[PDB]
């Protein structure tokens, strides 16, 4: 394992600092890179560093310590769109292979000023062959947990941004079909807050 | 005292006889530590000092790979330069590159440098500020503008103030007995009458390390480089060095003539008038 | 100024079929590489080339084939496809000896799925679910969700369209499609998105909301003997209208 | 340790 | 281009005493181009078992090369170094002087 990187995932709320590290194992290394890779697309290069000390570009800072064999990246003042996996790359020369670490997945969570946890039942407008349970407006502290049972499909939690109220809100979706299934017992195996609003 | 690490590269084209000769050599002070020759058996960078053999497989693999790239650029450079100066394909031309760094007695960065020659005369060099270039003519002006646009200097600067001084320090401590030694010159003094009216005094300095030495000839304090014959400092071949100085003396005067040896092995800068 | 481009974005193959991945570069770079990326074990190097005319193998060459006639293009050839060649493939490029800052730029990648039988290919079903009356009457905001389900391979693109125009301006789609069945390896996929609007924007029946799902499937060159419709590359939509309630 | 980024003239 | 004639020094590694193992050195320096022929001669015959250093250069870009051979000096045996280079109209022969 040539380049050793930060395990992950790494959750940081917005405005805070994500520090990432990696360690490499060839003293003769002369080139040091940080890549940003959003889910489902290509690694984009964000920071190159060539000498000991600090390089600053915008909200990024890379540090190099050639003695300790250590490359790092700080991200001050986080946006939720910094959420991505970050790969460090290390090389020796123009003809040396670029050595990549495994990558640290960094998740930036929104400030939700005052939560309003709630599960809604969404009617299909067509028809189709299901209905949808929407867990929404809950806490950035709250995890959603998926399937114990085989037929129930729960997505992972994501954030939307309504750019008019500046209203960030978390949401998560559960649906199913051929059972006895309602929105009351859809997040039973998830640790949902005490005051989650269930309409009848 | 100061220390340095310097790498020397030489490419010579061989019209009608295939790929250029490539020879690369590394020094720390006056001690060759690595070599590559395109004509030798191994096709690798090879050790030349005992204290560098302790480096592992990764070290030699990368050095080999780097120096193969240096070889490769220089092979292309010969074709570019020949194009630049519109010279024929029948002639053999030479490219030389030299880079490295000096550190002080504290071992901190003192100076870095990177120069380039075509057929034995200046082509392009990094200035001392490590940011700009001196291009020696109109053809090298092209190379300067090309290298300014492609940020070559900034890349070099990182090496020269960084890696160069880092690896020098590693070498200076790995070869402590070898490189941090100082060998004072063994002195010797010869006199042979040339012809009746005329004698030659000759000052020897032998078995010394490192190569920098000064011998001057002098009557009554006033130094005499009007009669002086000074040879080039020359390798003994065991790691030390040798030099002589001479004068054309009217005989019967060889007590008021003095020879002046100085070298960093000497606590006191030595005098030797003839016995 | 176009950097590294590569072709195609998506691809489906039967076991044994051939394909070639195109890759090109703009910047007179000598050093070009091909990688694969896979969930459990990072970026892996397949073949690479340090100049025009010449190439060498990486750490996973087996089954892939490569050439480099010109400095611009570095095609990767899979002569006979294997179900373990399912991956994201990234083309990449560095200056080598040519250049300036020695940074390696990546191409946008090709997601390739190789299956034993291409009867496994299925387009999505797409449904749009109307905002719950309860949400309007608790938050005065309205979440529309879109289910795209039942598709293979996991090669889709989702977009929301309102009153003619595409919106980014209030949506959250899942980053990757879910497997519907963690049993099979030929198992089908599902993906969701959310569109949130204000209550008075939802309540106006003038407003048309459409969820668009582009699917990448079979070609028109592909033989289809099934009673089912040939699951070609195609767009499926679901829609709903604003509701005065 | 040699320089890892030699370029063309 | 540039042409410079080599300076040749022929000399021994240690002070020469007869019957005692030593090294005979031929150091050519200050030359350009690098193409150079250097043989070490014993009584006019070419010595085969001769090493040389890796080619390097000085501040003025001129090359230098040391050529060397393990010998046992006597009173009768004559040692010389024979050098050839484009600057030389005929090859140079430089005899070893023992007090030089």
């Amino acid at each position: 394992k040539e380049v050793e990187q930060n395990s992950g995932p790494l959750s940081v709320p917005e405005g805070a600092i994500a520090s990432l590290n990696c360690t490499y194992s060839d003293r003769g290394s002369q080139s040091f890179f940080w890549y940003r890779q959003y889910s489902g697309k290509s690694p984009e290069l964000i920071m190159s560093i060539y000498s000991n000390g600090d390089k600053e570009d915008g909200r990024f800072t890379a540090q190099l310590n050639k003695a300790s064999q250590y490359v790092s990246l700080l991200i001050r003042d986080s946006q939720p769109s910094d959420s991505a996996t970050y790969l460090c790359a290390v090389t020796t020369d123009s003809w040396g292979k670029l050595q990549f670490g495994a990558g640290t997945q960094v998740v930036v969570t929104p400030d939700i000023q005052n939560p309003d946890p709630a599960v809604y039942q969404l009617r299909d407008s067509k028809s189709s062959d299901k209905s949808v349970c929407l867990f929404t407006d809950f806490d950035s502290q709250t995890n959603v947990s998926q399937s114990k049972d085989s037929d129930v499909y729960i997505t992972d939690k994501t954030v939307l941004d309504m750019r008019s109220m500046d209203f960030k809100s978390n949401s998560a979706v559960a649906w199913s079909n051929k059972s006895d299934f309602a929105c009351a017992n859809a997040f039973n195996n998830s640790i949902i807050p005490e005051d989650t609003f269930f309409p009848s | 005292g100061s220390h340095s690490m310097r790498y020397f590269f030489t490419s010579v084209s061989r019209p009608g006889r295939g790929e250029p000769r490539f020879i690369a050599v590394g020094y720390v002070d006056d001690t060759q530590f690595v070599r590559f020759d395109s004509d030798a058996a191994s096709q690798r960078m090879e050790p030349r000092a005992p204290w560098i053999e302790q480096e592992g497989p990764e070290y030699w693999d990368g050095e080999t790979r780097k120096v193969k790239a240096h070889s490769q650029t220089h092979r292309v450079d010969l074709g570019t330069l020949r194009g630049y100066y519109n010279q024929s394909e029948a002639g053999s031309h030479t490219v030389q590159r030299m880079y490295g760094c000096d550190v002080g007695s504290d071992w901190r960065f003192l100076r870095g440098y990177h120069q380039y020659a075509y057929d034995g005369k200046d082509y392009i060099a990094l200035k001392e500020d490590l940011r700009s270039w001196t291009a020696a003519d109109m053809a090298a002006q092209t190379t300067k503008h090309k290298w300014e646009a492609a940020h070559v200097a900034e890349q070099l600067r990182a090496y020269l103030e960084g890696t160069c001084v880092e690896w020098l320090r590693r070498y200076l401590e790995n070869g402590k007995e070898t490189l941090q030694r100082t060998d004072a010159p063994k002195t010797h003094m010869t006199h042979h009458a040339v012809s009746d009216h005329e004698a030659t005094l000759r000052c020897w300095a032998l078995s010394f390390y490192p190569a920098e030495i000064t011998l001057t000839w002098q009557r009554d304090g006033e130094d005499q480089t009007q009669d002086t014959e000074l040879v080039e400092t020359r390798p003994a071949g065991d790691g030390t060095f040798q030099k002589w100085a001479a004068v054309v003396v009217p005989s019967g005067q060889e007590q008021r003539y003095t020879c002046h040896v100085q070298h960093e092995g000497l606590p006191k800068p030595l005098t030797l008038r003839w016995e | 100024n176009a950097g590294v481009t590569q072709t195609p974005k998506f691809q489906v193959l039967k076991t044994g079929q051939s394909m070639t991945l195109q890759c090109a570069q703009d910047m007179n770079h000598e050093y070009m590489s091909w990688y694969r990326q896979d969930p459990g074990m990072g970026l892996r190097l397949i073949h690479y080339s340090v100049g025009a005319g010449i190439t060498d193998q990486g750490e996973v060459p087996n089954g892939y084939n490569v050439s480099r006639s010109t400095t611009e293009d570095f095609p990767l050839r899979l002569l006979s496809a294997a179900p373990s060649q399912t991956s994201v493939y990234f083309c990449a490029s560095r200056p080598g000896l040519a250049g300036g800052r020695p940074e390696q730029y990546f191409g946008p990648g090709t997601r390739l799925t190789v299956t034993e039988d291409l009867k496994n290919v299925f387009p999505p079903e797409v449904a749009v679910f109307e905002p719950s009356e309860a949400e309007i009457s608790h938050t005065q905001k309205a979440t529309l969700v879109c289910l795209a389900t039942g598709f293979y391979p996991d090669h889709v693109e989702l977009s929301w369209w309102v009153n003619g125009k595409e919106v980014h301006s209030g949506v959250s789609t899942d980053p990757q499609p879910l497997k519907e069945q963690p049993a099979l390896n030929d198992s089908r996929y599902a993906l969701s998105s959310r569109l949130r609007v204000s209550a008075t924007f939802w309540q106006d029946p003038r407003n048309h909301f459409r969820c668009q799902v582009q699917f990448y499937g079979l070609s028109e060159n592909d033989e289809w003997t099934q009673d089912r419709a040939k699951p070609v590359t195609q767009i499926v939509s679901a829609e709903a209208w604003g509701r005065a309630d | 340790l040699g320089y890892g980024f030699v370029n063309y003239i | 281009m540039i042409q410079r004639t080599p300076k040749i020094q022929v000399y021994s590694r240690h002070p020469a005493e007869n019957g005692k193992s030593n090294f005979l050195n031929c150091y050519v320096s200050g030359f350009h181009p690098s193409d150079i022929e250097v043989d070490l001669l014993k009584n006019g015959e070419r010595i085969e078992k001769v090493e040389h250093s890796d080619l390097s250069f000085s501040k003025d870009w001129s090359f230098y090369l040391l050529y060397y051979t393990e010998f046992t000096p006597t009173e009768k045996d004559e040692y010389a170094c024979r050098v050839n280079h484009v600057t030389l109209s005929q090859p140079k022969i430089v005899k070893w002087d023992r007090d030089m």
